[PDB]
């Protein structure tokens, strides 16, 4: 609904949350539909739920039993990195990754020891708990994009945006204000006015 | 732009003298407005835009108002049958 | 690369001729005008294409206020093609 | 009598129509229920249903409970609801129009709220500043599938049908022009015949064009502009001086 | 992605795929009355089957005049299989095309991989608990079954 | 109901002299769950008013055989109550005195009322009917629309 | 923040009436800008909810209610108040409304009072005014179709007659009057008339409603002391009968017009 | 050259006094140093 | 109140719970070459004979069916008279030495063709609209009824009246049934605007056609080729399908220029594939080419033509009747 | 080049919106705002040249020039009464100017 | 959508080979397809 | 005033509110299509509390408590999952032997295929 109130049906969501344009788009059309890190956050944070749901799907379907479960929710919560492409708009979630990396190395020479290699290790509450700890922190922030951008949505943008002085900036309103002060004092003591 | 603004002038007396001829011809096209860039664009014909009105002074301007309004509308006939 | 060769894409016309056959939609104006009126059998087609024509005439008629000559003949010859129109429409 | 009867279900559930238009692009838009991707091809279609006053008007749920708003799809002849409608199954009269006689200044009689200025298109529900009872008739030649007709036979179809809908103070059929002009004893009639006769055909059951009456556009009614005729005019004048004259009488004998 | 989609032009996916089944399918018809066929079955398979690369269906599905006696499964180059342990009258050949890279271009553990992986869903890829399964590898030039 | 699981007990004696009824309130259920697709907004109000009967029905159902037919066990009672064929706490309205013919929790939840009043249906029919006799008209009230009672007050 | 200003006549006669507040609920019906929404019902059980249509610096601009934009001490509408004042002031007062929504914002802001608005707003001028008020009460083919027409024929008892002609039509009298008086006199009828020629046609329904109508009082039939005469029209009548074009139907009315001066 | 000019006068904040605030949340606007600080006087 | 006068009270609700009511109320064809003497009353439905037509069957009103030759004679060989009320359809079994026939006394009827015998009868607690039998098997029939069923029978079935098995998935009335001519397959139309298409004996359509502006189609039919059928919607217009295993519409095989809205009009086909024909409600026997959706003629045969058939082998023939009765042969 | 009154409203709104397109852009421009107020008293629509004037005096109110054009203007076209309001209004807020006195 | 975007989408009834099929058939009728001269940006090589 | 509980629904209700709000058409859902952007900036909450309720290996099928919009826009898990620290180790403990004995016993591991449809 969002996609589509914003005009861009030429880009199609999967079922998968994966966002496609279903067609190559003008340049008009790459500016307008230009959607930013708060959708894509949601996105991507939609997909991971929905791989974990799927698996749980496949379960009470019967098509998988517990143990590949376990194993599946496991390999989900290590493998974001792959799965998810959730880094691309938030970097940050690389520590997240991290530790699911550095925990999966510790679990499985804990759990492997004389088993040896293959698929099997379903012991998955370290992983989740990473990343329902990520989610902690994660909420009030998306809560605040999301909203921005509903308010731009429903409301409109701001007339009146003040830019600030930043480094790009600085050169030209130094000359602004310089030019100001040498035409105050000129006419101020000019006595023709 | 002094090559765009001939252009521009162009089309506009095209569509002008286009509806003359179809005035002669006695099927009176009315002359179209042009088109608004932005939802909230403004046609200065249609009102007094941002309308300041003097302030009253202490004098009654009545009688005078009445004799410019009939000048107006006396111009408009004029404009309207004389061109 | 431009808007006319992204409009021309393989996906672009097979949504166009997937938009023909499931809903009927054909903008007109991407479409050679047929040269001769009589192989147009649907009165709302040959219409639509008499709409092609007359929005034709009125872009022209927009340039003619080598120039005048040129544009005379091709005006006077879309006006012909007009007439054939209505009289396949009318027959 | 309307009276006498429970009102009759215009139209089952499963009948009506999709809400889905007919395509004019390439992507349907789930927000605006509209074609996205192009825009050719005509929005206007011929109405697959035509109210019939005598057959389909009858009692209600509103009658009961007190409402004073017309049903808006009662005129458009497709109410699924029948005599289970919460709004009025009837052609406006005199009563309904008392009752409406507070709320018709900034209402239609559908219960929609007016605007300040007219469409450009002087289509839609009209102005509280105007209180204008006259429609436009336009698009008479779609609504007759291009059937070649004479003047006065139009005239007569138009007097047919937009009599059944309200009392009437003047029909007018313009041959130049090719398009009529009705107005109504009251604005709750013009109101309500507006939305009644719009996109129809003046078809009949006996014309030979009957059983493709579905395939063009139908009549084009919109509101219609002041008179520019000046006998009407001073017709206008007149009329406003008796309305003038008759509210001093309110104002005189309230203060 | 320019490059292998220059290299891949013109659906080259596809029409690698479609010329292996036939191929295959024409050879195993020069040789239908040697092992007993009674008919070789090109498949008419969904497009994007070359390229569906998470699930599978019969390329070329065979049929048997009398029962064949058939291994358990071994690869193409593996000599001591034994036939003596199951018994069938239907059996498929699958086509499967990957483009490898340095950490896998071992098409044999691959085609062992995906047919033990796909032959043992809880609903079934193929028409026949039985066939063979051949790989070719695009990226390396190698070919197993 | 509460799916069957490992988590669930077996049936007490009883449950399968009176399955077959509760078979066919879960097949009602079963058919007023789908996506009829409804145009109007007053007929897709009625459909999700169906479910609610079908609540009601089923719990009512259960309760009278309990609490007033005493055809049921304690045993085969608490069993229906822990798998959720019945209402725990609508049951536990019927109960109670003024309210023994109660249509659904929402009509008395006053605290989310705009006015801090119950549901029209729990008026007694007689009251409005003199209200509107008083005001000179008919009732207006037919359907209430959180679940299309049409009248809950235990005189009626 | 000013209070809403709604009008008795809205709030009807109960005691008491719950009002539901929303801020920048609403966007304003003639400035646009967004607005404190009221809303309300005359009674608990009545079905129909009034609620603010226009914000309260607009209504105390035109000197409105917010509800129904009558005026709030004469309860009439804007255009018909402004036309009154202008016959008792002789230099004209009209409320000139924007039509560019820029114009539209800004008029809504400036404190100043519009049209009669101000004449309005204190009672001394309104009084004022009905003061005043009192003493203004105080104070071509037409020789073809005139043989279809029935002119050459009387009104008559003896000949059953389903179809009437109806002339010397006022062009004022609306289609509606016409039809009314006839019922009046039957006690209770398909008409044309065309105004453009003041003639018409009157059909009944079958021959005991026309023989009633000729039993009451060529004819004559009343409007307002407008002199509608009546002839029988034996031969059926259509739309084609005053002409095909306005032309053709104001040739007929001049025709009928100095007939009419000769039959009188 | 015409687009490039002089600033004759600045922007008046009168303008943007003119109309409210559309709710947009500014994360250097969420609370931060929540309490005043006072003398010892 | 007193109590018992709310005892009374609650007695008058329409309904035993809070649901209850307080509520009131309670090649081309050229010119006509003979005519048979067809059913005084009208005719409603003909057919030739399946592989070869050199007998024409019959069935309408005066509640009687009665068979015709085609050569030698032209007269009728054997009348059928165990009906009470007007026929519905009739259909040959594939091996022709038996005939289906459905009435709206609620009896479908199957007769033996050369014999006239009833071999089983059929007693419905609804108005059959159609009857239909397998390619593959004379034995199997079924049958499409107005409280939208659609009933599955084998004749050598006696279990159940031989009720096999039924479908459901149709919102209102069944109008036309088809089997594909490798038998497998079947397809159905409905009063509820959508046709689908059924495994035989498996209780799900494997695909369904709709769109926002389909009307409702009262007959169904396959072009000789078997890649593609066929169907004659109510808007005035017929349209073509594939019968290829995507089911898709073909876009530019629309049939207009025919009145078919109100009557069950019969649309037929060429046995050389390449035209088609149906009927009209003022008497037009309409034909077009197939190839192209080209109109080709019609012809002003002395009222509805509900009923129109093509003979096999006997290139530019065919025969139509309706409401006159007569049944005229071109 | 003007031969009816719909051509002269086309006219008027183009010079108009180029006007007010410029004074929106550059607003102390004074020399524009007088030469838009003398096209609208071309058009003898002194209701709009009145108005242009106020705007002016709004933007810049000690521009002698913009003052006297404006008392001028009245002047020229009878109106005298205006024309005193706007004096006495003119020498009110600016006293010490003597040019103001002198007109 | 990114300007380097790798996947596009495609309906899940989209066969490539008959889609370039009837887009060949359809291009044949396309004006912009056909027209004489493909535009382009250029420096003038040359003082003329 | 007063206060009383939350009443708790049938969920037949809540499963027939996300069925008919599939396509939204219809003018009729002109403000549940608003109500659903808003919902938006929610997700994250909703999507933490169904997985932090997500069922742990030895449970098949968790019932779970659910606050809803009546449009259908959202659904939130609205539970805790509480847990015995002692007890939650020892089902983690039995959970870990049983895989480690699994992935030891089956010949043949098959792993799941993302994503799963
Ligand atoms: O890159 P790592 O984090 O270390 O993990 C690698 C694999 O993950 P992926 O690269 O995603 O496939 C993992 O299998 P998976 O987790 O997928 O089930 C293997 O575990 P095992 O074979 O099942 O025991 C590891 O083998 P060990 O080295 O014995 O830990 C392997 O390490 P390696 O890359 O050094 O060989
Ligand atoms: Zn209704
Ligand atoms: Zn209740
Ligand atoms: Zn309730
Ligand atoms: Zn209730
Ligand atoms: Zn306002
Ligand atoms: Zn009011």
């Amino acid at each position: 609904l969002l996609i589509h109130r914003k005009g861009l049906t030429y880009l199609h969501l999967d079922y998968n949350f994966n966002l496609k344009p279903t067609k190559t788009l003008t340049t008009k059309e790459r500016k307008k539909s230009r959607l930013g890190n708060s959708f894509h956050l949601m996105r991507e944070l939609l997909k991971m739920m929905k791989l974990i749901v799927d698996t749980h799907v496949q379960f009470r379907l019967g098509n998988v039993d517990a143990f590949q479960l376990a194993d599946g929710i496991h390999y989900i919560l290590n493998h974001i990195g792959q799965l998810t492409g959730i880094y691309r708009y938030k970097y940050k979630v690389m520590h997240q990754i991290r530790a699911c990396k550095d925990l999966k190395h510790i679990i499985y020479y804990k759990f492997n020891k004389n088993l040896g290699k293959g698929p099997g290790c379903g012991f998955w509450q370290p992983a989740w708990r990473v990343w329902l700890n990520f989610l902690r922190g994660t909420i009030p922030l998306l809560e605040r994009y999301i909203g921005n951008l509903i308010t731009r949505q429903f409301e409109g943008r701001s007339n009146e945006i003040v830019k600030t002085t930043t480094k790009q900036r600085l050169d030209a309103y130094y000359d602004l204000e310089l030019r100001n002060s040498v035409m105050d004092d000129i006419l101020e003591m000019m006595p023709e006015s | 732009k002094i090559r765009e603004r001939m252009l521009e002038e162009s089309k506009r007396i095209a569509e002008l003298q286009k509806r003359r001829e179809l005035k002669q011809a006695g099927i009176n096209v009315a002359i179209k407005k042009p088109k608004k860039k932005y939802g909230t664009d403004i046609d200065y014909n249609e009102d007094i835009v941002y309308e300041q009105a003097p302030m009253p002074g202490i004098y009654d301007t009545s009688t005078e108002d009445r004799q410019i309004k009939k000048k107006f509308e006396q111009f408009e006939r004029k404009v309207n049958r004389k061109g | 690369s431009r808007n006319v060769d992204k409009a021309n894409s393989v996906l672009v016309r097979f949504q166009e001729q997937q938009a023909e056959s499931a809903g009927g939609y054909k903008d007109y104006s991407r479409y050679q005008r047929p040269r001769n009126v009589s192989k147009v059998k649907s009165i709302k087609e040959a219409n639509e294409w008499k709409r092609q024509v007359s929005k034709e005439i009125k872009q022209k008629s927009t340039r003619i206020y080598m120039q005048i000559a040129e544009l005379n003949d091709e005006l006077n010859n879309l006006f012909k093609e007009w007439k054939r129109w209505q009289w396949h429409i009318d027959h | 009598s309307w009276r006498d009867k429970s009102a009759k279900v215009q139209v089952k559930e499963s009948e009506l129509p999709s809400s889905i238009p007919a395509q004019t692009g390439l992507t349907f838009n789930i927000w605006y229920n509209k074609w996205s991707q192009g825009f050719a091809g005509n929005t206007r279609f011929v109405s697959p249903f035509a109210l019939q006053p005598q057959l389909h008007s009858g009692k209600t749920r509103g009658d009961n409970d007190g409402q004073l708003f017309f049903c808006l799809f009662f005129a458009k002849g497709m109410c699924c609801l029948g005599p289970k409608c919460e709004y009025l199954h009837h052609i406006p009269d005199e009563e309904d129009i008392g009752k409406l006689a507070l709320r018709t200044e900034v209402l239609d009689c559908f219960g929609r709220e007016k605007f300040a200025d007219y469409r450009e298109d002087m289509g839609g529900i009209g102005s509280f500043r105007k209180k204008n009872k006259t429609l436009y008739v336009g698009g008479i030649d779609g609504a007759l599938n291009s059937k070649h007709l004479k003047p006065a036979q139009i005239e007569s179809r138009i007097r047919f049908v937009f009599s059944r809908l309200g009392d009437i103070d003047r029909i007018r059929y313009v041959e130049s022009k090719n398009c009529g002009f009705v107005k109504f004893k009251y604005q709750a009639n013009a109101e309500f015949a507006k939305e009644a006769m719009s996109n129809q055909t003046l078809l009949l059951p006996s014309d030979k064009e009957w059983d493709d009456r579905r395939e063009g556009t139908g009549l084009l009614v919109k509101w219609a502009n002041e008179d520019p005729d000046p006998a009407a005019q001073k017709r206008l004048q007149e009329e406003l001086k008796l309305e003038s004259l008759n509210m001093m009488v309110h104002l005189i004998n309230n203060n | 992605k320019i490059s292998l989609i220059q290299i891949f032009r013109a659906h080259l996916w596809q029409k690698i795929h479609e010329s292996i089944v036939f191929d295959i399918c024409q050879i195993l018809d020069g040789e239908l009355d040697v092992l007993q066929i009674e008919s070789v079955t090109k498949e008419t398979v969904h497009p994007r089957k070359s390229y569906k690369m998470n699930s599978s269906a019969a390329d070329i599905t065979m049929e048997s005049v009398h029962e064949w006696e058939v291994s358990k499964p071994s690869l193409l180059h593996e000599t001591n299989d034994s036939f003596k342990g199951l018994i069938t009258n239907k059996m498929w050949f699958d086509v499967q095309l990957r483009y490898g890279d340095y950490d896998s271009h071992d098409i044999s553990r691959y085609v062992r991989a995906k047919f033990l992986d796909y032959t043992t869903d809880n609903v079934s890829m193929y028409p026949s608990p039985t066939g063979v399964m051949i790989g070719i590898d695009l990226a390396y030039n190698m070919y197993d079954a | 109901p509460r799916i069957k699981t490992r988590r669930s007990k077996p049936a007490p004696d009883g449950f399968e002299k009176i399955k077959p009824t509760l078979t066919d309130f879960e097949i009602q259920l079963r058919d007023a769950q789908k996506d009829k697709s409804s145009k109007l907004a007053a007929k897709s109000n009625e459909q999700l008013w169906e479910i609610m009967q079908l609540h009601h029905q089923r719990s009512r159902y259960i309760y009278t055989l309990y609490y007033k037919r005493k055809a049921i066990s304690k045993d085969l009672y608490d069993w229906l109550i822990k798998e959720k064929y019945a209402d725990k706490l609508l049951i536990a309205k019927w109960r109670k005195t003024g309210y023994e013919k109660l249509c659904c929790l929402r009509c008395i939840q006053k605290n989310e009322t705009n006015n801090g009043s119950t549901c029209i249906c729990r008026v007694p029919r007689a009251q409005l009917e003199e209200e509107a006799r008083k005001k000179g008209t008919q009732v207006s009230f037919h359907q209430c629309v959180h679940c299309g009672c049409r009248g809950c007050a235990s005189t009626d | 923040e000013p209070p809403p200003n709604i009008c008795e006549q809205c709030l009807g006669d109960e005691a008491n009436i719950r009002m539901t507040k929303i801020p920048q609920g609403s966007e304003c019906k003639i400035c646009t800008l967004p607005f404190t929404l009221y809303h309300f019902k005359t009674s608990k059980r009545s079905n129909n909810i009034i609620k603010t249509l226009i914000c309260v610096r607009c209504a105390t601009q035109r000197n409105i209610c917010q509800c129904c934009m009558l005026d709030s001490r004469w309860h009439i509408p804007i255009q018909l108040r402004d036309h009154l004042i202008s016959l008792v002031n002789e230099e004209n007062v009209m409320t000139e409304e924007a039509k560019n929504d820029m114009m539209k914002r800004f008029l809504s802001l400036k404190n100043v009072k519009l049209g009669g608005a101000q004449i309005t707003s204190d009672p001394s001028e309104a009084d004022n005014i009905v003061d005043k008020l009192k003493n203004i009460l105080l104070r071509v083919d037409i020789s073809h179709i005139l043989k279809k027409l029935p002119l050459n024929e009387s009104f008559l008892k003896n000949p059953s007659t389903k179809s009437f002609f109806l002339y010397n039509i006022d062009a004022s009298i609306p289609e509606w009057k016409i039809t009314d008086t006839v019922s009046q006199l039957l006690g209770i009828l398909s008409l044309i008339v065309n105004h453009k020629a003041k003639c018409g046609g009157l059909r009944f329904q079958s021959s005991e409603l026309g023989e009633r109508f000729v039993s009451k009082i060529r004819g004559v039939l009343l409007i307002d002391r407008f002199r509608i005469f009546i002839i029988p029209w034996s031969s059926g009548f259509s739309a084609a009968s005053f002409g095909t074009n306005t032309a053709e139907n104001i040739k007929l009315s001049l025709s009928l017009n100095k007939l009419i001066q000769l039959e009188l | 050259t015409t687009s490039h000019r002089p600033q004759l006068e600045a922007r008046s904040g009168a303008k943007a006094a003119a109309y409210t605030p559309t709710g947009i949340e500014h994360a250097r606007l969420l609370p931060g140093h929540t309490t005043l600080k006072y003398r010892k006087f | 109140f007193t109590k018992s006068e709310l005892k009374r009270r609650r007695k008058t609700r329409k309904g035993d719970g809070p649901w209850g009511s307080w509520s009131s109320s309670d090649y081309l064809p050229k010119k006509v070459i003979r005519n048979y003497p067809g059913h005084p009353e009208g005719t409603t439905a003909l057919k030739f004979l399946p592989k070869t037509g050199h007998l024409i069957l019959s069935g309408g009103n005066d509640h009687t069916i009665k068979i015709w030759d085609f050569y030698h004679d032209y007269e009728c060989l054997r009348d059928f008279q165990g009906h009470n009320k007007p026929i519905k359809a009739l259909r040959f079994t594939e091996d022709c030495q038996s005939f289906l026939s459905s009435s709206f006394d609620r009896s479908v009827k199957i007769w033996d063709t050369e014999t006239g015998k009833v071999k089983t009868r059929l007693h419905l607690n609804s108005t059959p609209a159609d009857v239909e039998s397998r390619p593959t098997n004379p034995h199997e029939f079924i049958v499409g009824l107005s409280n939208s069923k659609i009933l599955h029978y084998d004749d050598r079935v006696s279990e159940n009246q031989g009720l096999v098995q039924t479908y459901d998935h149709h919102l209102s009335s069944i109008l036309a049934l088809k089997y594909f001519p490798d038998g497998s397959k079947f397809i159905s139309s409905s009063e509820d605007k959508t046709v689908r298409i059924w495994e035989n004996q498996i209780n799900v359509p494997i695909k369904q056609i709709s769109d926002t502006a389909q009307h409702s189609m009262p007959f169904l039919n396959v072009h000789p080729s078997q890649n593609y059928f066929c169907a004659q919607s109510m808007d005035n217009r017929i349209y073509s399908f594939s019968l290829k295993p995507k089911y898709k519409r073909h876009p530019k095989k629309i049939f207009k220029g025919h009145s078919s809205a109100g009557y069950g009009i019969s649309l037929a086909f060429s046995g050389d594939g390449r035209y088609i024909c149906s009927g009209d409600s003022k008497s037009r026997l309409f034909t077009w080419d197939w190839n192209t959706s080209r109109l080709l003629n019609n012809i002003k045969i002395p009222k509805p033509i509900t009923q129109v058939d093509w003979h096999p082998q006997e290139t530019s023939k065919v025969i139509c009747s309706g409401a006159a009765g007569k049944i005229y042969v071109c | 080049d003007i031969l009816d009154l719909e051509e002269l409203r086309e006219y008027q709104r183009r010079k108009r919106t180029e006007y007010e397109g410029y004074l929106k852009r550059n607003r102390l421009d004074m020399g524009q705002w007088i030469r838009y107020a003398q096209f609208e008293i071309e058009q003898h629509d002194m209701r709009r040249a009145r108005s242009i004037f106020e705007r002016a005096l709004l933007v810049d109110s000690s521009f002698i020039p913009l003052w006297i054009r404006y008392i001028d203007a009245e002047l020229k076209v009878k109106c005298i009464n205006h024309a005193r309001n706007l004096m006495n209004r003119a020498i009110s807020t600016l006293p010490r100017v003597d040019k103001l006195w002198y007109k | 959508s990114e300007r380097k975007a790798i996947n596009k989408y495609y309906p899940p009834d989209y066969n490539p080979l008959e889609a370039e099929k009837l887009s060949r058939k359809m291009a044949k009728k396309l004006k912009t397809m056909n027209k004489s001269h493909a535009s382009i940006r250029l420096m003038t090589p040359f003082s003329m | 005033n007063l206060y009383t509980p939350k009443a708790e629904m049938p969920p037949e209700h809540l499963r027939k509110i996300i069925n008919t709000h599939s396509d939204m058409a219809s003018k009729m859902y002109n403000t549940d299509k608003k109500a659903f952007l808003g919902a938006l900036k929610y997700l994250p909450h909703a999507i933490l509390k169904l997985l932090e309720n997500m069922p742990h290996p030895w449970e098949q099928a968790k019932e779970v408590k659910v606050l809803y919009h009546t449009s259908g826009a959202i659904t939130f898990v609205n539970e805790t999952p509480r847990v015995i620290e002692p007890v939650y180790t020892a089902q983690w403990s039995a959970t870990w032997i049983a895989m480690r004995r699994e992935k030891r016993d089956r010949t043949h591991f098959k792993r799941m295929r993302f994503p799963p449809f």
